[PDB]
């Protein structure tokens, strides 16, 4: 299983440099290009440039010459990407992604870094039961994660074991500035103390790990 | 010699077609019996990829082992220290557009073991007066060879 | 730098109906283009290249075609899971570059919200604001009316609503309205209701709680 794993979301002030790492695994790392791409809001797709580990080539897109240095470190099978002198106009998510020799096109992505440039300090999340009332053939719970910067946050329901019925809502930004949004799930009416249900939300641009118990 | 220019395909016809290399028979998978017509091909001055890790991409038919084993010789004559490399050969998982040679034995994919993109037009070149019944410059990223059915 | 350029933007399709997306370059780029699929959340995941070529385990379903600046995708007979972004990129030129992206949404026939509402948590009000939540769960249309009553008075101002992307499943959306007032003003009030009105309910329906 070919696999690119992309570091985690960065918040960074302007005029500072970020850099951001994709490793590679279940093929050979040094024999693919790997590539790289923003996706930002203004802009859509657009391709940043090339490196060719067998060779050490680089090829940039004209658009990001003074922007980005692509570098490799073969012994850890990781590719990184500086951006240097950051502006909002850098805050988007930036993806890693292989050809397999066909031409210039993807199979393989990461999953993306999503990088928000601000003077803003990071700030966790408050996470709040939604806790369940209902004793209809189902019942409805979840938790409300609010007041954080930047994006994004994730949250898992019972690390993971519990997906269906799942619903995380897109944040919506307070008028203080903040993120604020609901996780929820519906279960069968039958499971409230049948099965223990707990939303594990990160906010890694904190380091913020909660794990809460919703209950009755 | 003339390079192929960039998606020229010789002869000038579809690869399937009579001139070129001919009907798609049918796929060959590591239990058929048309597997057995299938034998690897070990020159040393020929780099694999092996994108698998299989070996797969050295299995291939008796007139295809012929057409590269002879553009070897000529890609090392071309430019001394280079040597024909192949990126894909015969394909047991479906890899392909249906129909696709590669699934008989019948099918590679080279570039030069430098991976210099500027080369490929020769090598292309060189592959059809190595005597491949089709030759297309099919990505900048590669050279795409078929040859006749046994 | 080549400029592709989409067409449409949207596009609204009942499954089991057709789709043709279009994209033209800006000069020819022979047969150098790749179409992607974004699902939501999610990665672009490469389906056709050199204009017509599906990607090992791309289904039969969609298609593609053409050859110097005109470029046409197909899915033929579209599904429920195929909701998501549809770009094209050439590589003909150099840099790559991409279409402005195809949004394929999904129509199916009305769905009536499950609505829940949730009183804000002792926790939270120990800190001094109260947060009321009101779930509108897994309707068709997306439009809906969701109004917010304390004490069976009509509010604005104070609440914001958030959708989910459509289900990949069952085409369905999920909405969120949030109610956010001090402890204050929350304490000075009893009835809490949430009152939706949508297109698959025969009258509006509240769901409330007594402070
Ligand atoms: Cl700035
Ligand atoms: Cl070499
Ligand atoms: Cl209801
Ligand atoms: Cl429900
Ligand atoms: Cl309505």
């Amino acid at each position: 299983q070919v696999q690119l794993q992309q570091s985690g979301p960065e918040l960074v002030r302007p005029g500072v440099s970020v850099k951001i790492s994709c490793k590679g695994s279940g093929y050979t790392f040094i024999d693919e290009a790997l590539h790289w791409v923003k996706q930002s809001h203004a802009e859509s797709l657009e391709w940043i440039g090339v490196i060719r580990p067998y060779s050490g080539e680089t090829n940039y897109n004209q658009k990001f010459k003074d922007k980005a240095t692509m570098t490799v470190d073969i012994s850890s099978s990781t590719a990184y990407l500086e951006l240097a002198r950051l502006t909002s106009e850098d805050s988007a998510i930036y993806y890693c992604a292989r050809d397999w020799e066909a031409g210039d096109f993807f199979d393989y992505w990461g999953q993306g870094t999503l990088v928000t440039v601000s003077s803003a300090s990071t700030k966790g999340p408050s996470v709040f039961p939604l806790a369940p009332s209902s004793k209809g053939g189902t019942a409805a719970l979840g938790c409300l994660v609010k007041d954080y910067f930047p994006e994004p946050v994730t949250v898992s329901w019972n690390s993971g074991a519990l997906t269906s019925g799942v619903h995380t809502f897109p944040a919506v930004l307070q008028s203080s500035g903040l993120y604020s949004l609901s996780s929820v799930v519906t279960v069968p009416s039958s499971s409230l103390g049948t099965q223990t249900y707990i939303c594990n939300v990160n906010h890694k641009p904190s380091n913020t790990k909660v794990d809460k118990k919703v209950e009755p | 010699l003339t390079p192929l220019a960039y998606k020229q395909f010789i002869p000038n016809v579809a690869e399937k077609t009579l001139g070129a290399s001919g009907r798609y028979e049918g796929k060959i998978s590591r239990n058929s019996e048309r597997f057995k017509e299938l034998t690897p091909n070990y020159n040393p001055d020929i780099i694999f990829k092996d994108e698998e890790n299989t070996g797969a991409d050295r299995l291939m038919t008796q007139r295809c082992k012929d057409k590269l084993n002879a553009l070897a010789i000529s890609v090392m004559n071309q430019w001394p220290g280079v040597k024909l490399r192949v990126t894909e050969g015969w394909d047991e998982d479906g890899h392909h557009s249906e129909e696709s040679l590669h699934y008989e034995g019948r099918a590679v994919d080279i570039t030069t073991s430098d991976r210099d993109r500027s080369k490929y037009g020769m090598l292309a070149r060189l592959a059809v007066e190595a005597g491949f019944d089709w030759v297309y410059y099919e990505s900048k990223a590669h050279i795409h060879c078929s040859v006749k059915a046994e | 730098d080549i400029v592709m350029t989409q067409t449409p933007k949207f596009l609204l399709v009942s499954a089991g109906d057709k789709v043709t997306i279009t994209c033209k370059a800006s000069q020819s780029v022979s047969n150098d283009l790749t179409w992607y699929q974004q699902k939501p959340g999610q990665s672009p995941k490469l389906l056709i290249y050199y204009a017509s070529n599906r990607y090992t385990g791309v289904p039969d379903r969609f298609t593609g075609s053409g050859y110097g600046t005109d470029f046409t995708f197909t899915i033929s007979t579209v599904q429920a899971e195929d909701l998501a972004v549809y770009f094209c990129q050439q590589d003909y030129g150099s840099p790559p570059t991409f279409g402005g992206g195809t949004k394929v949404e999904i129509k199916r026939t009305v769905a009536a919200p499950s609505v829940f509402i949730f009183p804000p948590s002792d926790e939270q009000l120990k800190s001094g604001t109260a947060s009321v939540v009101c779930l509108l769960n897994n309707f068709y249309p997306r439009e809906a009316k969701v109004q917010w009553k304390v004490d069976n008075a009509l509010q604005s101002g104070n609440s914001q609503e958030s959708v989910t992307e459509q289900d990949s499943k069952d085409s369905t959306y999920s909405l969120s309205s949030t109610l956010t007032l001090s402890k204050a003003d929350y304490e000075k009030h009893k009835v809490y209701a949430c009152e939706v009105t949508h297109q698959g309910l025969s009258s509006p329906v509240t769901k409330s709680f007594n402070r």
